[PDB]
């Protein structure tokens, strides 16, 4: 029902959905689960950003947007090497883990 | 005549009790007897086998006959003295050729010229370059052959020394004992640091070098 | 026990016919036996443990 | 000149344990360090400190023996 | 990661698997409640 | 310290708490991250998770994945994908899966399942080394 | 002159089997710790360890052969 | 000669102990860095320590033993 | 003296090929620990064990040419 | 001879503290990235660093008793 | 025997700063590794690497004292 | 003697190889488990392999100066 | 003799320079395993890596001094 204001340019650049949104309630494995080939795209940080409503009250969750540091780049440059070491495996095995983390958690908001 | 004589013989015999005792224990009787023996074993098809297979079932019962014999033996020229400077280097000489004879049975017997092809044939020889193979064949057999001999030879040299250094310390200070003592009570606890600790891994490299053989083969 | 003293007896047969010097060579063999005594109560307790026990389970 | 060369022969041949002597530090030092990885240390790694300590007191084996040459 | 990441297999296809073994293991009581948290209203569209 | 942050989103156990050490299969091994470390990021690998936690005890854990993230800081944050208490872990399946997972890996199609066997096996064992 | 420097030249070449001893613990110690980050043992790093204890022990075999030389 | 190499014999001999003491600075040093990763500090590591060190003072020991020999 | 001290000195001379040997193994050594951090075996990491195999028993050939210059 | 060979021989012994020198920076080198993993300084890890240049000087003590016996 | 001795006594306790100088490389070099990992380098570590470029040039004076009391 | 020693005095400098040859094994053992850690192959790490191979083998190449100077 | 064992000294003090040949390898080699951890190259570790072979190559120039001493 988010895909309204989305779906009427694209179909296309779209890369997915998820439905039974909610219904038995949405969970982490699914995170992943929509997280894994989610990888598998050709957009990777041209910077995603993340909607979803958090939440602040049962009533009023602020629709939201969080950014989507797919950089495994950039951040490889900078204030990283402090995370001494770490590899564009792992990094990227985190950032990877963590987008379900937060997939699942954005899902939930 | 009669000294080395006697000696091979022994040798032989305290290794032939546990290997027809085994074989024995399979049905009878047992009392206290038979269920004493069969640890020995237990304990050799135990230990061993933890490497074993590996190389496959069909040369492990084969090569496990060695091992335990090279450390038993050994064990037969602890105690024993005098015995290490003369009837175990005897021994360490007359065990050579089974150690040469080892990597015979497989490797030259099949392929002299490049008994590497059983050995290993990508590895420390390079194969890309026949040259390197033959050299190192050296490395791998000729020389290992030789060191296996001096392996045994080795633990022989520490157990000798133990000894003499002893019998010399106690003649130059027969006090009775007595700052021999001093000197002596190290001299003891190195029977365990040195025989104890080499006879063990002594049998090791005989181990893992026939399991590179027929491992490969 | 007896196959113990059955083959102590026959190393100090071996040593007797082989013998190159009495004493020092001998206070070595000694504190070798020696230590092993108290170590080897130790051991055999172990060793009693496995035996028996994987005789009867295989 | 023959017997007095017998002893300054085999004591320049009794330096050669020093690489036996270090490379036993070097092998156990290493196992020491791998273990702390964790945590195959029964078998694989200790079994192959075995194959290690061996392949350095070999030339120990080789160095002592030559010593023991010159001497009787 | 070469055991995985060999060829592919992201983290999360790892984790997931790995995971997915802690959801094939488990025990019993304790059971039940894995799949809770899975992919299951995992419907996956683009759409 | 570390505020060690150990979590799954089945549970955070160890909520940024004041935790002298975590002993983490990270990928080729582990580390026992001890108390605030320096930041490394570390993928984990399942194996134990051991939580020394600072108090004299360690609570035990089985951990399959996620990353443990060690900031700089005493912020430690082992997001395993699953983490789990032993308690909820059965040995005994564990074991069987094992069997089963072994029997499975020499069928195990690729890397890719073979190394999802062994990510079981692994994992089994890996449950299976405290379990 | 003749048979006395020649004893004590074949122990200055057994000194030279100090590199080989220290070399191999140096070489099957790096892969007792390469095991330790896994899983290559009896595939690639095991393989090349022989490969790594060949060319270190043939710098043993021809110091060896001068110290044989020296006494034969 | 028979008395005059065995003073100059037994010196040469002494250089063996460079490898026992090189040797003890790798066995526990590598458990300096391997208690570092940590943690299993009593039984394990330096457990592992002490037969290592026993395995590199012991071509000390071997080596102080056919210096001893030249001079007594 | 002069067909004398040339075969004591051959034999000192055969002593750098400790460097040449223990050159190898700490070569052929992070190459067996590099590649356990994978996955450039051929082409890259190996091939410069060639170049560095090469930079090693250089030292020992230089070391083998003064040698067999007291010698032949 | 008897001035001669124990004046020589007392250098050949000094040999020995080339094991404790380099044995010495290693301990107290592998206590600097131990260290650098940070943070049990005081206590466990630089309370070891002490049991590890004692036991690398025991053969440097031990070559140092030996040179002074032929230098007095 | 007593003036040429003395020449050939102070040289081979040169060979005892081999350990210095390496053991030098092994601390400066574990400090120059140790940094990278950071972040002490002005204090705590570095510091450490000065306590540590003594202890082994500690054998290296102690060394150079016997090599200048043979030759004055 | 004043013909034998310069033949004696060659061979004791061409031990001094056996440090450059190793101090090669070491710095480039640590470009191969240097490059590991990727990327930068090409300059930076194996640029400065030849660079830190040149103050090694001036070790080398000095001594073996000290060698040709006793022998022309 | 006097004459003589000025070269068969000056020669033995040149193996000393074997501590300074394999430090500047292990000084170097941490400094491109250092190097390869990122990212101050510039300054702070590879500067540090000057104050490594400067420490190390005063143990070499220490030994080239005594050798020096007994052939001018």
């Amino acid at each position: 029902k988010i895909r309204s204001i989305l779906h009427r340019t694209h179909s296309d650049q779209f890369l997915v959905t998820f439905k039974e949104v909610g219904r038995r309630p949405p969970t982490f494995g699914d995170a992943s689960v929509i997280a894994l080939e989610l990888l598998n795209s050709g957009y990777e940080f041209d910077e995603g950003s993340i909607i979803f409503n958090r939440f602040r009250s049962v009533i009023s969750y602020k629709t939201e947007e969080k950014p989507i540091f797919s950089l495994d780049t950039i951040s490889s440059a900078e204030s990283m090497s402090i995370y001494d070491d770490i590899d564009a495996d792992v990094l990227r095995n985190y950032q990877e883990y963590s987008l379900a983390n937060i997939i699942y958690y954005s899902l939930k908001e | 005549i009669t000294p080395v004589i006697l000696g091979l013989p022994l040798v032989t015999l305290i290794v032939l009790f546990p290997s027809l005792l085994f074989p024995t224990s399979n049905r009878l009787v047992s009392n206290r007897f038979v269920t004493l023996q069969q640890w020995m074993l237990q304990l050799v098809s135990k230990q061993m086998m933890s490497i074993h297979n590996s190389k496959g079932q069909t040369w492990t019962l084969m090569l496990m006959s060695l091992i335990l014999f090279i450390g038993s033996t050994n064990l037969l020229g602890l105690l024993p003295h005098s015995f290490t400077p003369t009837t175990q280097l005897s021994m360490n000489l007359g065990m050579a050729i089974p150690l040469w004879a080892g990597a015979v049975i497989t490797g030259f017997r099949n392929k002299t010229k490049a008994s590497l092809a059983h050995f290993l044939p990508q590895g420390t020889p390079t194969p890309l370059i026949p040259m390197l193979v033959i050299i190192e064949t050296i490395s791998l057999f000729i020389q290992p052959m030789a060191l296996a001999v001096r392996l045994t030879a080795n633990i022989t040299a520490g157990h000798l020394l133990i000894h003499l250094i002893g019998g010399a310390t106690l003649a130059l200070m027969s006090i009775s004992t007595t700052t021999a003592l001093i000197t002596f009570t190290i001299l003891i606890l190195l029977t365990i640091l040195e025989f104890a600790v080499a006879m063990i891994q002594a049998y090791v490299f005989t181990l893992l070098v026939s399991l590179y053989l027929h491992d490969n083969t | 026990p007896y196959v113990l003293g059955t083959g102590l007896i026959l190393y100090l047969l071996s040593k007797e016919i082989y013998v190159i010097t009495p004493e020092t060579f001998s206070a070595i063999s000694t504190i070798g036996f020696l230590v092993y005594i108290v170590k080897k109560y130790g051991a055999s307790v172990g060793e009693f443990a496995d035996k028996l026990n994987e005789q009867k389970i295989a | 000149i023959d017997t007095a060369a017998k002893f300054i022969g085999a004591g320049a041949a009794t330096v050669g344990v020093a690489g036996s002597g270090a490379g036993i530090g070097t092998v156990f030092g290493s196992l020491i360090i791998g273990y702390a990885r964790n945590p195959s240390l029964k078998q694989q790694l200790f079994s192959y400190a075995i194959l290690g300590f061996a392949l350095s007191e070999a030339m120990g084996l080789f160095c002592l023996m030559v010593a023991f040459l010159i001497l009787f | 990661v070469a055991y995985w990441r060999q060829a592919g297999l992201s983290y999360i296809r790892y984790s997931q698997i790995c995971a997915k073994a802690v959801r094939d293991a488990l025990k019993t009581e304790f059971k039940a409640n894995a799949m809770k948290t899975s992919g299951s209203t995992i419907k996956i569209v683009k759409v | 310290q570390m505020s060690f942050t150990f979590a799954s989103p089945t549970q955070v156990f160890f909520n940024s708490a004041n935790v002298r050490q975590v002993d983490v299969p990270t990928q080729t091994g582990a580390f026992g991250i001890l108390a605030a470390h320096v930041p490394t990021l570390q993928v984990l690998r399942p194996g134990l998770v051991v939580v020394h936690a600072e108090d004299g005890t360690t609570s035990k854990y089985f951990v399959s994945s996620g990353s443990v993230t060690v900031n700089a800081d005493s912020s430690v944050q082992l997001l395993a994908e699953e983490a789990v208490t032993l308690d909820m872990l059965d040995l005994g399946a564990a074991k069987a899966n094992l069997e089963k997972a072994q029997s499975e890996l020499l069928g195990a199609a690729d890397e890719a399942t073979r190394a999802e066997i062994q990510i079981r096996i692994e994992a089994n064992e890996a449950l299976v080394k405290a379990l």
